[PDB]
C-alpha cells in the first residue's frame, strides 16, 4: 500500500544526495580554482575539467534517480513493502555513495589544483588520486544497479 | 581531529616541508623565507596574527617623523607590509589588532613614545596587546608557547626597569602597566631589584628556575632580552612540533631565528 | 501495550533492506574520508617533492580496499535475500532473518567506518613522515597494514552474522 | 568500641549471656509475632543478637542518631557555658548577662524539647513515638492536636517553650547596642547566630553518619573473610583471602577511616565547641630562648 | 522474536569496539609517525603500543564470534532471557573496549613523545600502558560470564 | 518476566561505567606520568601509584558485575519484577559512583603527577589525594554490594 | 509492583549522584593542592581540609542511600506506589544536593588552594566559607531523613 | 492515586533547585572573598556578608521542603490530585525562584568583593543590592507557601 | 477535572518567570553599579535606580501570580478546564512580559551606570529609558489582570 | 469544547511575543542611545525618538490581546475549535509580527545613534528606516486584526 | 472540520514568515546606512532603495496573507479537507520565499551601502543586483497566488 510512497521517496532521497554531494564537490573545486588562477592562469583551464567532473556524479545520480522512477508501476504488478522497501534502500544507498565520492572528489581537487600549479609533474599523480576516488562512485553504482535488479518482485 | 583532514592539511604538509628544508646573505635568507610565507597565501587569522607581531614594530619605526623616509629599505614583507603624529597614527590604527588599544593607550603620540624611552614603553604595550590578541585565539597547544614568550618578555623587561629603568620612572607599578605565571604571578618580579633578586624572583618558578643561572649572559640585557633569551635557549621545545596541530607559527619563529644566526654569523 | 504492538507488528523487510543498505553507504563514506585524509598529504608532499609517489599509492590502496570489502558485503547481503511470501511476512522466521541481516550490516558499515577513519589518520601521518625521512616509510606502511586488520575483522563478522538468514 | 559491643567487625560475649531470647521459636522463623523475648539488658554493650540480625540497621541508626543528637546538645551547652567563665576570667562588661545569658537559653531551649522527648522515648518506652513521631510532634507549629504527646504536659510545654524562644530572639541582640549607647559590632554576631545555631545542631549528625559508614565497611570486610574462610577453605584461597583482608583493613580501616574521623572530628570542634569560645585574634609570644638554636 | 535483540548485541559489541580500537590506533599511530621523523631506532620498537591497540579489536572480535555461536535459533528455544542476556553481555564488551582503546590511545601518543625524549622512561610507559589495557582483558571477563548465563 | 531485560542491562552497565572512569582516569595519569618523567625520570617509578589506584576501580566494577551476574537464577528462583529492578539499580549506582571516582582520580593523578617533580613532598600529597578519592569508590562498591544483597528477597 | 523499581532507583540515584559531586569536589580540591604544594610544604598538610570536607558529603550520601535500602522491606510491608514514589523524591533531592554541595565545595576549595600561598590570615574565611557551603550537605540531608520518615506511612 | 508522585516529586525539586540556586551564588561569593583575603585580609571577615546570605536561600528551602512534606498525609484525608498537583506546582516554583535569586546574589556578590577591595565605601550599596535581590527569594518563598495553603479540595 | 493543573502550572510558570527576569535584571544593574560604587561614590547611591525597577516588575509578577492563585477556588464553583486553560495563559503571558521586561531594564541600568559615570547629565535619559522599560511591564500586569478576570465567565 | 486551551493561550501568546520583541529593541535601542550621551550629552534628549517608536509595539500587542480576550465569550455564545484555532492564529501572527518588527526597529536604533552622533546631517534622514519598521508593525497588526474579525463567522 | 485550524495556522505563518524576512532585510539595509553615513551624507537619500524593497516585501506579504484570509468563509462551501491543507501550504510556501527574499535582499543591500562610497556610480549596478534578489519574492508572491485556490476551491 505504502510501497510506492515508500519507492518514491527512496528515488527523491537518491536524486537529492547525489545533487547534494556533486554540488559541493564543485563548489570547493571552483575555489579552488578562482583561487589558482591569480597565480598561474595559464594553468586555470589545465584543472578545470576534473574541477567540473562533478558533472559526473550529477549524472550518476540522475541516471540512478531515472531508474528507481522506471521501476515503480501499478499496471505492471502491484509490489508489496518487500519491493517499495528495496527501492528505497537502493535509491538511499546510491545517494549515500554519491555524496560521499562527490565530497571526496571536491577535497582532493581543491588539493590538486594548488599541488599542479606548485609541481606540474603532479598532474598525473592527481589524476591517479581522482580515479582511485571515483572507484568509490563506480562501486555504488555497480550496488545500486544489483539492489534496484532484485526490487522487481 | 577530523578537521584538518577536511581542510588545511595541504597547506599544513607544505609548511611542515618548507620548515624540515630550512636550516646581504642575511638579507636574502629573510626574503626568501617572506616570499615562501606570501606564497602560502581559519588559519588565515592565525597567519594575520604571527604577521602583525613584527608588524608591530614596524609600524612603531614607522612613527617616527625624522629621517623616516629610510623605513622603506626595511620594507620586509613578513613584518614590515605596509597594511600593517596622532594625526597619521589614527590613519594607521586601522588593519591591526593591538593598534585600536594603542591609539587610547598611547594617545600622547611622541609626549608617550619618546625615543630614548617611552618609544619602547609603547612598543611593550603594543607587543602586550598582540599577545593579548593571541592569546585570545585560544584552542591549540600554542597557546603554552605564547604565553611563555609574553612571560619572557614581561620578565625581561622588569629585569631591565629593575637594572637602570628604575630611574626611567619604570618603577614597581611599571613593571606591569607600562612594561607589557606572569600574567597571574608577575608582582614577584617587582622587588627583584637585584641579579641575586632576580634569581630568587624565578626560584617562584621551577621552570624557570636555573635558567637565569650566573646571569651573566642573557639577563645582562636590557629592554626585552633577558627572559627573552631564556625563551631562546629553551626554543629546542618548540623544535617538537607535534603533527596535526598549528605550526605555521613555530615554522615562523624558527625561521627568524635562523636568520638572526646568520646575521649574528656575519664575517666569522 | 498498542503502541508496543505496533512497534512489534513493523515490517521486518524494511528493516533488513534498510541495514544492508546501510552497509554499503557506511563503508564507501568511511572509505571516501580515508582517501581524502590520506590525499591530502599525499598532495602536499608530492608538491614538496615527487619522489614517493609510488610509496604514497599504497595508502590510497589500502583505503579503496575498505570500499572493496564493503561492496562485497553488500553483494552478499543482497545475495541473501528472499522472495518475502505475504503468509510469513510476519513469521518467527522472517523477523530472525530480517534482525540478523540488520545487525550484520550495522556491524559491517560501523566497522568499514572505524577502520577507514584510521587508515586515513595513519596514512596522512605516514605521507608527512616519508617526506621527512624515507627511511620510516617501512614502519609506518608496516603499522597502516596492522590497522587495516579492522576492517577485515568487521568483514569476517558480518559474513559470520549472514550465516543467520532463514528467509522462506 | 568496648561499649559499641563490636571487636575486629565482629561481636563477641557480652558481660551477661543473652539480652534477647528468640520467644519460643524454638523451630519458628526470627520474624514473628513472638520474635525475641528479652530477659535482661546487657549492661557492658549493645545486644550481641541485635548486630548480625536483619533489624540492626534500623535499631542502630536510632540509636546512633539520637545519640548524636544528645552528644551534639552536650557540647552545645558545655561551649555555652563556658561563655559566662571566659566573661568573669576577663571580668567582661555586662553583656554577658546582657547577651550570653539568651544566646546560651535559647539555643538550650529550643533543643531542650527534642532532647527531653528523646529521653522520655527512652526511658518511658512510649512505643508510639520511636524515631519518626518524635520529629513528627516536633514538626507541627501550630497549637492544639497533641494526640501523640507523651508529655503529660506537653500540649501547655511546647507553646511555653515556642514562646520562649521566639521571645529570646530580640534579647539577644538589643541589650548589648543599649549598653554601648548608654556608656557612649552587632551586626557581626546579628543573623549570623540564629542560622549558625541550627548549623551546629545539624552538624552534629555526621559522627552518626560516620560511625555507621565505619560499621558498614568493617561488616562489609569481615563479610568478605567469612565468606573466603568457609567455602574457600583451601590453604591457598585462606591464605589469598587473609592477606586480602589484612590488605584492606590497613587500607580503609586504618588510614581511610581514622583519617576521615579525625578530621570529622576536628572540624567538629571547631565549627561548634569553638564557635562560643577563642575568639581567634592575639599572636604566640616567643623569647630569643635560642630557639633557632633550639 | 525478542531474538532481535539478541542479535544486536553481537553487532553491537563489534561495532563498539572497533570504534574504540581505532581511535586508540589512530593516536597511537600519529605519535609514532611524529617520533620516526627524528628518531629512527625509538619508532620501530615504539611500534609495540599500537600493537597492543590492535588487539583490542581481536578481544572484541572474539567476543562477537561467541555470541553469534550462541544465537542458534534451530537448535534451542532463544527466549526473551537469552536475547536479553546476549545482548546485556554485548553492550558491556564493547562499551569497555572503547574505552580501554581510548585511553591506550591517549597514553600511547603521550608515550611515544616521551620515548622520543627520554630513552630511560621507555618502561615505565610501557607499564602503565600495559596496566591500562588490563580493563579491556577485563571487560573481556564481564563478557564470558554474562554469555555464559545463557542456560535458561 | 521481562525483569532480566533491567537486571542484565543495570550488570552490563556496572562493568561499562566502570571501565569508562578507569580508562578516564587511566589516560590523565599517563599523561602526567610522562611529563614528569621527561624531566626527572628518576620518580617515574614513584609517579605510578594513582596508575594503579585508578585501575583498581575496574577491579571493582568487576566484582560488583561478577556478584550482579550470580544474582540472577531463573532455575532457582521466580525473579520478579522487583528483584530485577533492584539489581539493575545496584548495577546503575555501583558504575556512575565508579565512573565518577575515575574521573576525579585521573584529573587529581595528572595534576599530582605534573606537579611531582617540583617538591618531593608531592610523593604524599597526591598518594593521599588518590586515597581520599578512592574512599569514594569503595563506598560505592559497598552500597552497591548491599543494594544486590538487599534485592534477593522480592517478598 | 512497579513501586519497588522507583524505589530502588531513588536509591540508586542518590548514591550515584553523591558519588558524582564529591568526586567533582575532590577533584578540584586535588588540583588545587597540586598546585599550591610544589611551591611550599604548607599545602601538603595544613591545606588538606578540602580534600575530608568533600568526602563527607559522599560519606552523608552513603549513609542516605543505606537508610533508603532499609526502608524497603516487600516482605514486612506490600509497599504501594506511594512508597516509591517518596523514595524515589527522597533519593532525587539528597543526590541533587550532595551534587550541588560537591560543586560548590570543589570550586571553593580550588580558590582556598589558590590562595594559600597568599597572606595565611585568610585560612579562617576559607574554613568558614567551606562550613557554609557544607552546611548545604546537612540540609540535604535532613530534607532525605524526613522523607524517608514520612515515607512508610502509606495508607 | 498518583497525587503523591507528583507531590513528593515537587518537593524534592524544591529543595534540589533551591540547593543548587544556593551553591551557585556561594561559588562566586567564596570566590571573590577569597581574593579580596589575599588582596586585604583586614575586610576578609566582614565580606562574607553574601556569602552568609547565600545560606538563607538554601534555609527557606529547607523549610518549604518540610512544609510540603507535612502537607502530604494520606490518612488525614485522601490526597486527591487536586491536592498533589498543587504542591508539585507551589515546589516548582520555589525552587525555581531561590535558583533565580542564588543566581542573581552570586552575580552581586562577584560585583561587590572586586568593589569593596577597591574602595570599602560601596558596602553600603553592595548590601542594599543584596537585600534587593533576596527580596526576589523572599516573595517565592511567600507565594510557594500560599500556594501550598490551598491544598483543601 | 484535571484543570487545577493547568491553573496551578500557569501560576508556577508566572512566578518562576518574573523571578528569573527580575533576577537577571539585578545581575545585570549590580555589574553596572560595581564600577560606579569605585568611580564616583557620591553618584553611586543615585544609581539603585535600577534594581529598584527591577525589583518592582519582580513584584508586580507576584502579584499577578497571587491574584491568579486565589482566583482557584474549587468548593466555591467547580473549575472547569475552559477557567485553567485561561489562567495559565494569564500567568504564563505575565510571566513572559515580566522576563522580558526585566532583561530589557537590567541592559538598559548596565549601560547607564558606566553613562552616567562619564557624564552625570545622562541621568535623565537613563531615567527616561528606565521608565519606557517599565511600561512594558505595567501593560503586561494589566493584560495579565484582564485575563483572570475573564477567566471566570465560562459556564 | 475546548476552544479556549487554544484561543486563550494564542491571546496570551501574542502579548508575550510583542513584549519580548519590544523589550530587545527598546534594550538595543537604550544601550545604543546612552553610549550617545556619554559621547554627547547634547544630543541625548534628542535622540530618544527610536525608543519612544519602539514602543508603539507594546501599544499594538496590548490592543489585539484586549481585542482577542474580549472575543472569547462562551456565555454569549459558544465558540467551537474554529472559532479558537483561528483566534490563536491571529493571535501568533500579530505576537511574531511584533516580535520581529521590535528586533529591527532595536538594529537601527542601535545603528541610528552611532550615525546620528557622528553626521548630524543625516540624523533627521535616518528615520526612514523606523518609519519603515513601524510601518511593517502596523501592517501586522492589520493582518492580526483580519484574522480575528472572523470570530463570528462560525455557524 | 479541523481544517480550518490549519488555514489559518498557515495564513498566520506567512503572514509572520514574511514580517521575519522583511525585518531581517531591514537590519542589514539599515546598518548599511549608517555604516555609510557621515562618510558620504549626500548619498543618504539615494540609499533608502533597499528600506523601499524591504518594505515591498512587507507588503506582498501583507497582501498574500490577507489574500488566503479573504478565504475564511465558513458560512458556505464546507471547507472539506482541502480548504485547510492546501491554504497551510499556500500561506507556508509564501512565508517561506519571503524570508528568503528579505535575507537575501538585506545581504545585497548591505554590501552595497557600505560599497556605495567606492565607485559612487555603481549605485545602479548595485540596484540591478537587489532587483534581480528581490524578483524572488515576487515569484514567491504568484506560486502563493496560484496556490492559494488551486487546491483549495476544487474539493468537489
Amino acid at each position: 500500500e505504502t510501497a510506492p510512497f515508500f519507492g518514491f521517496l527512496g528515488a527523491a532521497a537518491a536524486l537529492v544526495f547525489s545533487c547534494m554531494g556533486a554540488a559541493y564537490g564543485t563548489a570547493k573545486s571552483g575555489v579552488g580554482v578562482a583561487s589558482m588562477g591569480v597565480m598561474r592562469p595559464e594553468l586555470v583551464m589545465k584543472s578545470i575539467v576534473p574541477v567540473v567532473m562533478a558533472g559526473v556524479l550529477g549524472i550518476y545520480g540522475l541516471i540512478i534517480a531515472v531508474i528507481i522512477s522506471t521501476g515503480i508501476n501499478p499496471k505492471a504488478k502491484s509490489y508489496y513493502l518487500f519491493d517499495g522497501y528495496a527501492h528505497l534502500s537502493s535509491g538511499l544507498a546510491c545517494g549515500l555513495a554519491g555524496l560521499s565520492a562527490g565530497m571526496a572528489i571536491g577535497i582532493v581537487g581543491d588539493a590538486g589544483v594548488r599541488a599542479n600549479a606548485q609541481q606540474p609533474k603532479l598532474f598525473v599523480g592527481m589524476i591517479l588520486i581522482l580515479i582511485f576516488a571515483e572507484a568509490l562512485a563506480l562501486y555504488g553504482l555497480i550496488v545500486g544497479i544489483i539492489l534496484s535488479s532484485r526490487a522487481g518482485q | 581531529a577530523m578537521t584538518f583532514n577536511i581542510h588545511g592539511g595541504y597547506l599544513e604538509a607544505i609548511v611542515r616541508g618548507y620548515r624540515a628544508g630550512l636550516l646581504t646573505i642575511v638579507e636574502k635568507c629573510t626574503l626568501k623565507l617572506v616570499d615562501e610565507y606570501k606564497h602560502m597565501l581559519p588559519l588565515s587569522t592565525f597567519l594575520e596574527y604571527i604577521t602583525y607581531g613584527h608588524m608591530i614594530d614596524n609600524v612603531v619605526l614607522i612613527v617616527t617623523g625624522r629621517d623616516v623616509q629610510e623605513l622603506l629599505e626595511k620594507c620586509h614583507p613578513l613584518g614590515m607590509f605596509d597594511s600593517i603624529m596622532r594625526e597619521l597614527y589614527r590613519l594607521v590604527l586601522v588593519d591591526t589588532p593591538l593598534a585600536p588599544y594603542f591609539s587610547e593607550c598611547i594617545t600622547s603620540e611622541d609626549l608617550d613614545d619618546m625615543n630614548i624611552e617611552i618609544m619602547r614603553n609603547t612598543l611593550y604595550k603594543a607587543y602586550l596587546e598582540d599577545f593579548y590578541k593571541f592569546c585570545q585565539k585560544l584552542g591549540g597547544a600554542t597557546a603554552e608557547i605564547m604565553s611563555d614568550l609574553l612571560a619572557f618578555e614581561a620578565d625581561r623587561r622588569a629585569v631591565n626597569i629593575t637594572i637602570n629603568s628604575i630611574g626611567t620612572e619604570l618603577t614597581r607599578d611599571d613593571r606591569r602597566k607600562l612594561y607589557s605565571l606572569y600574567p597571574y604571578g608577575h608582582e614577584e618580579l617587582a622587588v627583584c631589584e637585584d641579579i641575586d633578586q632576580v634569581r630568587g624572583v624565578m626560584e617562584k618558578y621551577p621552570p624557570y628556575q636555573s635558567i637565569f643561572s650566573k646571569l651573566s649572559y642573557g639577563e645582562s640585557q636590557m629592554l626585552d632580552k633577558a627572559f627573552y633569551e631564556e625563551e631562546v635557549k629553551r626554543l629546542c621545545l618548540a623544535f617538537e612540533q607535534q603533527f596535526h596541530y598549528g605550526v605555521f607559527f613555530a615554522y615562523m619563529r624558527l625561521r627568524e631565528q635562523e636568520i638572526r644566526n646568520l646575521m649574528w654569523i656575519s664575517e666569522c | 501495550s498498542s503502541w508496543s504492538r505496533a512497534l512489534v507488528k513493523i515490517s521486518p523487510y524494511t528493516f533488513s533492506a534498510i541495514g544492508i543498505a546501510v552497509a554499503i553507504g557506511v563503508s564507501v563514506l568511511g572509505a571516501a574520508w580515508g582517501i581524502y585524509i590520506t590525499g591530502s598529504s599525499l598532495i602536499g608532499a608530492a608538491i614538496k617533492a615527487p619522489r614517493i609517489t609510488s610509496k604514497n599509492l599504497i595508502s590510497v590502496i589500502f583505503c579503496e580496499a575498505v570500499a572493496i570489502y564493503g561492496v562485497i558485503v553488500a553483494i552478499i547481503l543482497q545475495t541473501k535475500l528472499e522472495s518475502v511470501p505475504a503468509s510469513q511476512i510476519y513469521a518467527p522466521e522472517s523477523l530472525r532473518a530480517g534482525y540478523a541481516i540488520f545487525a550484520s550490516g550495522i556491524i559491517v558499515g560501523f566497522a568499514n567506518l572505524v577502520c577507514g577513519l584510521c587508515v586515513g589518520i595513519i596514512g596522512s601521518s605516514c605521507a608527512l613522515s616519508d617526506a621527512q625521512n624515507s627511511s620510516l616509510f617501512v614502519k609506518i606502511l608496516v603499522i597502516e597494514i596492522f590497522g587495516s586488520a579492522l576492517g577485515l575483522f568487521g568483514v569476517i563478522v558480518g559474513i559470520i552474522m549472514s550465516a543467520q538468514a532463514s528467509w522462506p | 568500641g568496648l561499649i559499641y559491643n563490636e571487636f575486629f567487625s565482629v561481636p563477641f560475649e557480652i558481660f551477661s549471656h543473652s539480652a534477647y531470647a528468640c520467644r519460643d521459636l524454638s523451630c519458628s522463623e526470627a520474624t514473628t509475632v513472638g520474635l525475641i523475648k528479652v530477659r535482661d539488658t546487657y549492661p557492658f554493650g549493645v545486644d550481641p543478637v541485635w548486630h548480625g540480625s536483619r533489624s540492626e540497621l534500623p535499631f542502630l541508626n536510632s540509636l546512633k542518631m539520637k545519640m548524636s543528637i544528645l552528644l551534639g546538645v552536650a557540647q552545645m551547652n558545655l561551649g555555652i557555658i563556658l561563655s559566662y567563665f571566659n566573661a568573669t576570667f576577663f571580668r567582661i562588661g555586662v553583656n554577658i548577662w546582657c547577651q550570653f545569658i539568651p544566646q546560651i537559653i535559647f539555643l538550650n531551649s529550643l533543643f531542650g524539647y527534642l532532647s527531653l522527648l528523646i529521653i522520655l522515648k527512652w526511658i518511658t518506652g512510649s512505643q508510639a513515638d520511636l524515631y519518626h513521631v518524635m520529629i513528627y510532634m516536633f514538626l507541627s507549629p501550630t497549637d492544639e492536636l497533641g494526640d501523640n504527646q507523651l508529655f503529660p504536659g506537653q500540649k501547655t510545654a511546647q507553646l511555653v517553650l515556642l514562646l520562649l524562644a521566639f521571645v529570646s530572639v530580640p534579647w539577644m541582640l538589643l541589650p548589648k547596642p543599649f549598653i554601648l549607647k548608654m556608656q557612649h559590632h552587632q551586626m557581626i554576631h546579628t543573623i549570623e547566630f540564629v542560622l549558625g545555631a541550627v548549623s551546629n545542631t545539624a552538624s552534629y549528625l555526621r559522627l552518626w553518619a560516620l560511625s555507621l559508614a565505619h560499621s558498614e565497611l568493617s561488616s562489609v570486610f569481615y563479610e568478605k573473610v567469612l565468606l573466603l574462610a568457609w567455602g574457600y577453605n583451601n590453604i591457598l584461597i585462606l591464605i589469598v583471602g587473609i592477606i586480602v583482608f589484612i590488605f584492606a583493613t590497613v587500607g580503609v580501616l586504618l588510614v581511610m577511616e581514622t583519617l576521615s574521623a579525625f578530621l570529622h572530628a576536628l572540624r567538629l570542634h571547631w565549627v561548634e565547641f569553638q564557635n562560643k569560645f577563642y575568639e581567634g585574634d592575639g599572636y604566640k609570644f616567643s623569647p630569643f630562648s635560642f630557639a633557632l638554636l633550639d
